[PDB]
């Protein structure tokens, strides 16, 4: 679809679009450019998560919103049209999945990319689970624990307690404990951690680098409000 | 209850 | 596209994408209804106005943003995507254009319908004029004046002064003097002209039509104010 | 200046 543009120009476009507040555009520039072959740097990594986490809350808030109707009428539509935005939705973890798969995760070495990819495997699984019914769910559930514990290990051998990515993966982590595991007491055990760990740590950060932590530690305790 | 908002970049 | 889905059920899947947000789906289901060949009740009316309306109003203001970064740099990458918006955004206002042209207008013979429809009829060559450079602006700007100068001669012999549809109409054809035909002077004349025989005619009007009449008098008065 | 929204119905 995107071969023929350089990849320099899609990631150019990938950054209008997200100005433009065209997320669908964005998400298939951004997979231009990974099919492109190369690995992705920092700012591209982050150009890829923004556009995909945008296309797929459209389509979780317009499931959740059928879903909710569907379940107060119980002819065919409402049921009908919530398969059809679920169907959508499933497309879309499966093409991130997929770029995740080939083959932006065998390629990355360094923890920050590596990280960053297991942390997206895990939440896209999770946007699989949460649609899902029964055995199916099982399967998909497990998926999402084992990306993000693989990211949970190499975090914390690699990532000092503040790093973001280190204290986002814990967050979404713990929100897959409290909303999709059924495992809320682990879930209050891993937020209540990060933020203790990241807090005696705080003190060898720079103030631009305190406030990314500290912005991120606050979800953490907002979370932590919500379940206690 | 709230994962990482992340649609800005 | 919509062929094998009852006009039934394309109009109770567009009331519930508009529930989800889902305004690309509410313009196709919509789209879909008008095609069964039958006339629009007025709720129907209203559902295919809010789905487009909603459509090209992202892509108008994703084509402002993406203008005013071009309109800064004066690489191809800006100029590309905005005329790839552009494009597709003329591509909406034709399909729109194309159900009034077949066979919407034809058919409507009651005053609420035909006015509403050649409103509609305005607005989207607005849009079109909006985007549209040179002599092609022209005949562009001829066909909006034209739809909302018929809809306006029906609005005046047929409708009080505080019909919503005839309010709304006076509204953006001052809209359209303002902005698109260089006559604000000729754009206040009109608002205040509306404002001031809608005033005088509220006295006949239930609670609830009140309310709505005067709704739309405070946007005339809104614009009133920046205008003046 | 604004039109009529015209986005919720
Ligand atoms: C999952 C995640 C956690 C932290 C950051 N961060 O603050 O850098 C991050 O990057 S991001 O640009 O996508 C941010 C969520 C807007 C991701
Ligand atoms: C163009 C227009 C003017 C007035 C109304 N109205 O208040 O009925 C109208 O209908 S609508 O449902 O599309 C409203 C703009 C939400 C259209
Ligand atoms: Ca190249
Ligand atoms: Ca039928
Ligand atoms: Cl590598
Ligand atoms: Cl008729």
């Amino acid at each position: 679809a995107m071969g023929s543009m350089e990849r320099a120009s899609l990631i150019q476009k990938a950054k209008l679009a997200e100005q433009a507040e065209r997320y669908e555009d964005m998400a298939a520039f951004m997979k231009g450019a990974v099919e492109k072959g190369e690995e992705l740097s920092c700012e591209e990594r982050n150009l890829l998560s923004v556009a995909y986490k945008n296309v797929v809350g459209g389509q979780r808030a317009a499931w959740r919103v059928l879903s909710s109707i569907e379940q107060k009428s119980n002819g065919p539509e409402v049921r009908e049209y919530r398969e059809k935005v679920e169907t959508e939705l499933q497309g879309v973890c499966d093409t991130v999945l997929g770029l995740l798969d080939s083959h932006l995760i065998k390629e990355a070495g360094d923890a920050e990319s590596r990280v960053f990819y297991l942390k997206m495997k895990g939440d896209y699984y999770r946007y699989l689970a949460e649609v899902a019914t029964g055995d199916d769910k099982k399967r998909i559930i497990d998926s999402a624990r084992s990306a993000y514990q693989e990211a949970m290990d190499i975090s914390k051998k690699e990532m000092p307690p503040t790093n973001p990515i280190r204290l986002g993966l814990a967050l979404n982590f713990s929100v897959f404990h409290y909303e999709i595991a059924n495992s809320p007491e682990e879930a209050i055990s891993l937020a209540k951690t990060t933020f203790d760990e990241a807090m005696a740590d705080l003190h060898t950060l720079s103030e631009d680098s305190y406030k990314d932590s500290t912005l991120i530690m606050q979800l953490l305790r907002d979370n932590l409000t919500l379940w206690t | 209850a709230g994962s990482i908002p992340g649609r800005r970049s």
